[PDB]
C-alpha cells in the first residue's frame, strides 16, 4: 500500500 | 494523469508555488518527485514527497530552496520556492515513481512549469496576421499564419481553431528582440481552393499577462 | 554526488540506421541489494522527459523493441536497432542507486533523411501592424533537408543587414524535416522609403537561389 522508489531518492 | 499549473513570472528574492494535480492512480500509494531544467542540456533532481505521510527527501542542493507538500484531499502536490534568483529561471517538472513488473522508476510526468526571475514587468503580445496571397502560394498549397509579437515572459501559446488544425502547424521558437521582448510566429498551409470556404483561427494565450487572442486570418487580394 | 558521462554529445543516425549512446558512472551503479539502478529518458524537443529503459536493461511497456539496454555496473549502452522519424530528441541517463538522483549531460539524436527542398513564402506587413508604426516582413522556407540554409533580404534590389531575425523549428518528428522563417523589421517610415522587398533564398535542395518579392502597396 505504501510507496517504494530507486534508493537514490533517500 | 499529471496536470501542472501555468508559466510564472517572479520579482527576484519573491517567493512562488506551483501546483501538480493527479489523477486516476492512487495518490498515496506513490511518491511524487520535482526535477529542474535549466535548459535543454541539464537535469537535476530537486526532491520527493510521500503524500500518505507528506514525508520529504531533497537534494542537498535545493533544501532551504524548496519545500515540497500534498492536499489529499484534492490528491494535488506543490511546490514552493523561496527568495529566487536568476539562477532559479527554469522549467519544473513533477513525476510520479510508477510500479511496473515489481520495479520502480518515474512512469508518469508532467508537462512542465516555465519559472521566469524577472524584475521586469509583464508585456502581452499583439497578434499580427500572416495572411495568404499568390506570393505564399506554393504547388497548389497556401501557407497562412500569425505574427505574435513584443511579449515578456516565456511562453506563449499557440493552436489553430481552437486545437482543431493541427495537421502541417508549425509554431516557431520564439527569439529575442534587441529590446529584451519575444516574437514567434505560426505558420500553417492549407489547399489554396479552400481558401474562400475555409476558417483559420489562430488562438494566442499569453497567461502572465492573461492575454487570450484570436485572429480570422483572411487572404489578401 | 554521482558524475554521469555521456558519448557523444551530438549524434547524426539515417532512417533504418543503428544508433548507440555510452553512459558512465564515477562509481559502481551495483547496489546491496544486487539491482542497478540505471535509468535511460529520451526527452522530445518542447515535452517532459520519458523513461525509455530502468535497471540497465528492463524496457518500459509502452516502449518498441528496437530499443535496447547493455551495460555493466559503470559503463551503459542504449542501442536503437533501426532509427524511426520519432526517436529524436535528448538522451540522458539516470542514476538511481546512490542519493541523490544524478542525470547525464544528455545526447542530442538528429534524424538524416534524404535532401528536401524549402517551399519558399513570403508575407507582407499587415495594415493593422502599419497603423502601429513597424513593419514585420516574413520570409517562410517550409519543410526543408538539411538544416542548412542562408535567407537573404533584398530591398530595392539592395542586400540588407542588421535589421532581420530568423528562427528555426525543431526536427519534425514525422517527415524528419526543419522549417526557417527569417522576419525582417522595420519602422513605418523607412518601409515607405522603398518599393520592392524580397527574401532570396539559397539551399541544397535548390538548383539556383529563389527569390520571392513583392511591391509595397499591392
Amino acid at each position: 500500500d505504501r510507496a517504494a522508489g530507486q534508493p537514490a531518492g533517500n | 494523469q499529471l496536470q501542472q499549473s501555468g508559466p510564472e513570472l517572479v520579482k527576484p528574492g519573491a517567493s512562488v508555488k506551483i501546483s501538480c494535480k493527479a489523477s486516476g492512480y492512487s495518490f498515496t500509494g506513490y511518491y511524487m518527485h520535482w526535477v529542474k531544467q535549466s535548459h535543454v542540456k541539464s537535469l537535476e533532481w530537486i526532491g520527493r514527497i510521500d503524500p500518505y505521510d507528506g514525508a520529504t527527501s531533497y537534494n542537498q542542493n535545493f533544501k532551504d530552496k524548496a519545500s515540497l507538500t500534498v492536499d489529499k484531499s484534492s490528491t494535488t502536490g506543490f511546490m514552493e520556492l523561496h527568495s529566487l534568483t536568476s539562477e532559479d529561471s527554469a522549467v519544473y517538472y513533477c513525476a510520479r515513481e510508477g510500479h511496473w513488473d515489481g520495479d520502480w522508476y518515474f512512469d508518469v510526468w508532467g508537462a512542465g512549469t516555465t519559472v521566469t526571475v524577472s524584475s521586469a514587468s509583464t508585456k502581452g503580445p499583439s497578434v499580427f496576421p500572416l495572411a495568404p496571397s499568390s506570393k505564399s502560394t506554393s504547388g497548389g498549397t497556401a501557407a497562412l499564419g500569425c505574427l505574435v509579437k513584443d511579449y515578456f515572459p516565456e511562453p506563449v501559446t499557440v493552436s489553430w481553431n481552437s486545437g482543431a488544425l493541427t495537421s502541417g502547424v508549425h509554431t516557431f521558437p520564439a527569439v529575442l528582440q534587441s529590446s529584451g521582448l519575444y516574437s514567434l510566429s505560426s505558420v500553417v498551409t492549407v489547399p489554396s481552393s479552400s481558401l474562400g470556404t475555409q476558417t483559420y483561427i489562430c488562438n494566442v494565450n499569453h497567461k502572465p499577462s492573461n492575454t487570450k487572442v484570436d485572429k480570422k486570418v483572411e487572404p489578401k487580394s | 554526488d554521482i558524475v554521469m558521462t555521456q558519448t557523444p554529445l551530438s549524434l547524426s543516425v539515417t532512417i533504418g540506421q543503428p544508433a548507440s549512446i555510452s553512459c558512465k558512472s564515477s562509481q559502481s551503479l551495483l547496489h546491496s541489494n544486487g539491482k542497478t539502478y540505471l535509468n535511460w529518458l529520451q526527452q522530445r524537443p518542447g515535452q517532459a522527459p520519458k523513461i525509455l529503459m530502468y535497471l540497465v536493461s528492463k524496457l518500459d511497456p509502452g516502449i518498441p523493441d528496437r530499443f535496447s539496454g547493455s551495460g555493466s555496473e559503470t559503463d551503459f549502452t542504449l542501442k536503437i536497432s533501426r532509427v524511426e522519424a520519432e526517436d529524436l530528441g535528448v538522451y540522458y541517463c539516470l542514476q538511481g542507486t546512490y542519493y541523490p538522483f544524478t542525470f547525464g549531460s544528455g545526447t542530442k539524436l538528429e534524424i538524416k533523411r534524404t535532401v528536401a527542398a524549402p517551399s519558399v513564402f513570403i508575407f507582407p506587413p499587415s495594415d493593422e501592424q502599419l497603423k502601429s508604426g513597424t513593419a514585420s516582413v516574413v520570409c517562410l522556407l517550409n519543410n526543408f533537408y538539411p538544416r542548412e540554409a542562408k535567407v537573404q533580404w533584398k530591398v530595392d534590389n539592395a542586400l540588407q543587414s542588421g535589421n532581420s531575425q530568423e528562427s528555426v523549428t525543431e526536427q519534425d518528428s514525422k517527415d524528419s524535416t526543419y522549417s526557417l522563417s527569417s522576419t525582417l523589421t522595420l519602422s513605418k517610415a523607412d518601409y515607405e522609403k522603398h518599393k520592392v522587398y524580397a527574401c532570396e533564398v539559397t539551399h541544397q535542395g535548390l538548383s539556383s537561389p529563389v527569390t520571392k518579392s513583392f511591391n509595397r502597396g499591392e
